[PDB]
């Protein structure tokens, strides 16, 4: 043995994986990830807000310092010095002969054993770009419950394995969206609920960071869209339901096409007198079904982006290439109530209901 | 003068179902401590 490392006088910022945890007031990390997901999400959102505020304040201070006076020449972040009294023996020839361990002893604050992989269960880990980790290690990587801050505002709390995300977890992204569900590697997998920043919510299946499998989307127009989505887009028979109407048909590459079917009921004249007396006491409501069909440009959507002599898909504001065809009479389909009963729990706040007996409630 | 139903004689396309939003990018990847030097 040639060297003994017998101190570490480190410095800790007031926003890391060891201060989101402390504000919670729980006992340990397994009790931090074990809370109800709403409070986890709220705490991570508060951390994101703190990071954004700190960045804005730093930028303003830097601009003011440039305007007059001299440079800042000091760390503006809030920092509190801490001291680990660790003592370890390393055997080598010079300081550069143990570099791994030394730089390991730089950042991982757990149970250091010279020449051995990390196995701490309450370890902290800094990182080059500035993002921090709190949780358990095993076989030199992260494994088990953890809290993890990205230093850009984002944040994760949940299970780790193989050095990456695995199992159940909760994440908050810098834009404002959030995710609650299962994870494989660094991307979504299995079942989960994603909430977008605009207000929409998707509660369904995921494969490798994209929507895949049975899916139920609840957009900002308070309409329910159900289908079997594939690689981030909806393919096959899909259903869109709105308080008065229900459209079902094939989608290709996220846009309607092929033989479809509209079914909707006159809600405008449910209280007006009927034109025929026999409609007064009948049980069949005023609902009609049209066997229509959409149309797409003959090159668009037929190629799965094999990267062109292909027309572009119609966009949102104005759809350029969509056609539409109805050449048969309506067929008087039965009644439709708006809440589809598939995806019955409504994540969105303001969703009005409908029925033949009672019109739009809200 | 205009006398008739207020309907235009143009091809009519029923508006297709509304667009789905997109997730975040993947500039959020877990920075990892570099693994042990194997012997």
């Amino acid at each position: 043995t040639t060297q003994v490392a017998l101190m570490k006088l480190y410095k800790e910022y007031a926003d890391s994986a060891f201060n989101v945890f402390r504000g919670a007031g729980v006992d340990n990390v397994a009790a931090f990830i074990g809370q109800e997901p709403d409070t986890i999400i709220n705490q991570l959102k508060a951390y994101l807000e703190a990071t954004k505020k700190q960045k804005a304040a730093e930028a303003a201070a830097a601009a003011a310092a440039e305007e007059s006076g001299e440079e800042i020449t000091a760390d503006p972040k809030p920092h509190v010095w801490r001291f680990r009294a660790l003592g370890l023996n390393f055997g080598g020839d010079s300081l550069e002969a143990i570099e791994h361990d030394l730089k390991n002893l730089f950042a991982f604050d757990g149970d250091l054993a010279p020449g051995a992989a990390r196995d701490s269960d309450t370890s902290r880990s800094s990182f080059p770009n500035g993002d921090t980790y709190f949780g358990s290690y095993a076989d030199d990587v992260k494994h088990g419950p953890g809290l993890y801050a990205f230093a850009t505002g984002a944040g994760y709390a949940g299970e780790y394995a193989g050095g990456k995300r695995h199992g159940r977890g909760v994440m908050v992204f810098p834009d404002g969206g959030t995710y609650v569900g299962e994870f494989v590697a660094d991307k979504f997998e299995g079942q989960g609920q994603y909430r977008y920043p605009d207000g929409s919510v998707y509660t369904g299946s995921w494969a490798a960071g994209q929507k895949h499998g049975p899916g139920v989307y609840w957009d900002t127009a308070r309409g329910c869209l159900r289908g079997e989505w594939k690689k981030g887009l909806l393919v096959g028979k899909g259903t869109y339901e709105q308080p008065a109407l229900r459209f079902e048909g094939e989608f290709v590459r996220g846009m309607p096409a092929g033989t479809a079917t509209y079914t909707l009921t006159g809600h405008r004249t449910l209280d007006m007198p009927c034109f025929a007396a026999q409609h007064i006491q009948a049980e069949e409501g005023p609902t009609l079904a049209l066997p229509c069909a959409y149309g797409i440009p003959p090159g668009s959507g037929d190629e799965p982006q094999l990267d062109t002599d292909k027309p572009p898909l119609p966009a949102h504001p104005k759809y350029e290439g969509l056609t539409f065809t109805a050449e048969q009479l309506p067929g008087a389909a039965p009644d439709t109530v708006f809440p589809p009963e598939e995806g019955k729990p409504v994540p969105i706040t303001a969703v009005p209901a409908f029925s033949v007996s009672t019109g739009l409630v809200a | 003068v205009y006398v008739g139903w207020g309907v235009k004689n143009a091809p009519f396309v029923p508006l297709p179902p509304p667009p789905v939003a997109q997730e975040f990018a993947w500039g959020e990847v877990e920075t990892q401590e570099l693994e042990l030097k194997p012997a």
